Formats: structure tokens, C-alpha cells, sequence
């Protein structure tokens, strides 16, 4: 798809069921050591699920923050069709994702039996007998992400960065994240967008903030 | 190597340790800084409670990992 087609697909997903936003500390590391190996596989014997990455769920009307401690990252806007490994509101091989937040759950219930189980390998039955509240559980499909985030979205309440483990493929990359308050973010995004276009993936710049997304000309 | 320990009041403790250290030795080291006997300690990592008798390597606990200290009775 061309740039306009990606932009349209991005906004369509953002305005309906949402999608993912992955900030990156090192755009060259992400391009050279994650995107390019994914692409080589896709154009070779086929795409594979070698590389898993952290990203935040974004969606129109959901005032969600992204992970950027120094307000200086660029990043990738990634399709909701990316393969999902696990999602939580609190914050790699599939199977490593915790079913629930042990320390969070303990500080909610003060049920010391929480410490008798392994939170990466506990049955939904066990978790019910333990009394683990739903806000401390992870979810593992996209519809459950939407449901988990529906109450803050409809409330218009600000929330912290959420974490999905995803495995994106090159076709899933729909946009380049730009922090409009950061010179560094815009400098890095510029370079990253140029490198991806040169590979055949021409992406729009996207200002995301506070449940709203906007296309940018150049940064 | 250096690992960290967080309390349920938010305190961060630092610990010099080696991967062959048993969980017993890690707790002895917390005892020296916090005065908590090891039998009153739970150490949590990656959603699991660590077992005395096993080591840091048995849990693949690597440098700069953060543990979570919870007090218990015995
Ligand atoms: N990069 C993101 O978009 C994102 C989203 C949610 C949570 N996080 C948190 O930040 C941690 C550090 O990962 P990173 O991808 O930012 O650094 P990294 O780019 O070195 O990997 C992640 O393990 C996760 O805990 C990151």
C-alpha cells in the first residue's frame, strides 16, 4: 500500500477498534535489527514470529499515555492485525506473559495465598479462588483489550501507558510516531521515515496525544 | 553483580550478589541492611516467590533485576 492507503487504514482503525503504538529509544536499532530482519524473512521464505516487541494500545477518545520517559522518542503506529502475545494495564517468548500482576493483586487483596502460585502459569480457576480482581489480570485477545480500556475511554479519564507484547510484520507498520513538543522525537522520526520509504514503506507522520491522532506533513 | 529490592512502602534497597547465591544468602544480605530475619522474608520476581535452597541462577535472575520484598510471619 502507498502512504495515503496506510494513513486511511490507520485512521479507520484508530476511530473504530483502535490499534498499537510502539515508542522506540533507538530508531536505528529498531530499523536495522527488528524491521529489516522481519522484512528479509517476509521477502525470503516467509514472515516468522521471531521478534516480539512492546507497544501501547491507542484508540480515539481514550486519553492514554505512551511510554516515553524523556519525551524524546519516535516510534511506529502498528496495525491492530499484529499478532498479540499479551496485554495489561500495569507495567520475550509467548508464554512468558504474566496472567496477573502479583504485587498489584497482593496490595489490593492482602491475600498471602497469592504467593503460592506462579503468575505466568496459573489457571483462571485458581485465580478466581485467589480472588484476583480483574483490573490486575492480563488479557490475551484484542476484544479483551478493547473491553479493558472501554471504561476509561468512555469516562474520558487519563490512563498510564499500557503494555502489549506484539509481533508486527512490515505490512502492519502504518505510521511514524512524532512528539510535537520534542525536537529530538521529530529529528529521529525524520530519519526513520526516510529509511523506511527507501525500503518501499512510505509512511505518514502521526501526532498522537490524548486519544487524538493527526497526520503531519513533515517534521 | 548488583540487584535491587523494593519494599511495600516503596523503599529501594541495593544488593551486591553472585548468581550462585542461594535465596537464603540473598535474604541474609537483606537482613544486614533491613534487620528482617530471612524466615520473615518473601522475595518475589517475575510473578514467582523464590525458594530457599535454590539459587539466583536457578531462577535465571540476571544483573540489575528488581526483586520485591514482602514480609511474612514465618
Ligand atoms: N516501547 C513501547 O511502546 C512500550 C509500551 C508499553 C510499555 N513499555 C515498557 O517499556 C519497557 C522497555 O521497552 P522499550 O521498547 O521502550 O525499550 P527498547 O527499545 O530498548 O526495547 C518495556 O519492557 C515495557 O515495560 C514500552
Amino acid at each position: 500500500s502507498n502512504r495515503q492507503e496506510k494513513l486511511a487504514q490507520l485512521m479507520r482503525q484508530f476511530e473504530s477498534g483502535g490499534l498499537y503504538l510502539r515508542t522506540v529509544s533507538d530508531h536505528r536499532d529498531e530499523f536495522e535489527n527488528t524491521f529489516m530482519p522481519k522484512l528479509d524473512a517476509c521477502l525470503g521464505h516467509g514472515c516468522d514470529e521471531r521478534y516480539w516487541s512492546s507497544a501501547t494500545f491507542i484508540q480515539q477518545g481514550l486519553n492514554g499515555k505512551v511510554h516515553d520517559p524523556h519525551a524524546d522518542r519516535t516510534g511506529l503506529i502498528i496495525s491492530a492485525d499484529a499478532r498479540l502475545g499479551g496485554f495489561s494495564t500495569f507495567d520475550y517468548f509467548p508464554g512468558q506473559f504474566p496472567k496477573f500482576d502479583m504485587m498489584g493483586a497482593y496490595q489490593a487483596t492482602w491475600n498471602e495465598d497469592i504467593f503460592s502460585v506462579d503468575a505466568t502459569a496459573v489457571s483462571e480457576q485458581q485465580m478466581d479462588e485467589l480472588g484476583i480482581p480483574d483490573e490486575y489480570r492480563s488479557v490475551f485477545d484484542f476484544d479483551r483489550i478493547q473491553e479493558k480500556m472501554a471504561q476509561p475511554r468512555l469516562a474520558g479519564r487519563e490512563v498510564e501507558p499500557t503494555e502489549a507484547k506484539i509481533c508486527y510484520q512490515p505490512k502492519d507498520v502504518l505510521g511514524i510516531y512524532v512528539d510535537v513538543d520534542s525536537p529530538a522525537s521529530q529529528s529521529k522520526a525524520r530519519e526513520l521515515q526516510q529509511a523506511m520509504r527507501e525500503q518501499g514503506f512510505d509512511l505518514p507522520f502521526i501526532a498522537y496525544r490524548g486519544g487524538a491522532a493527526q497526520e503531519l506533513a513533515s517534521v | 553483580m548488583q540487584i535491587f529490592v523494593k519494599t511495600l512502602t516503596g523503599k529501594t534497597i541495593t544488593l551486591e550478589v553472585e548468581p550462585s547465591d542461594t535465596i537464603e544468602n540473598v535474604k541474609a544480605k537483606i537482613q544486614d541492611k533491613e534487620g528482617i530475619p530471612p524466615d520473615q522474608q518473601r522475595l518475589i520476581f517475575a510473578g514467582k516467590q523464590l525458594e530457599d535452597g535454590r539459587t539466583l541462577s536457578d531462577y535465571n535472575i540476571q544483573k540489575e533485576s528488581t526483586l520485591h520484598l514482602v514480609l511474612r510471619l514465618r
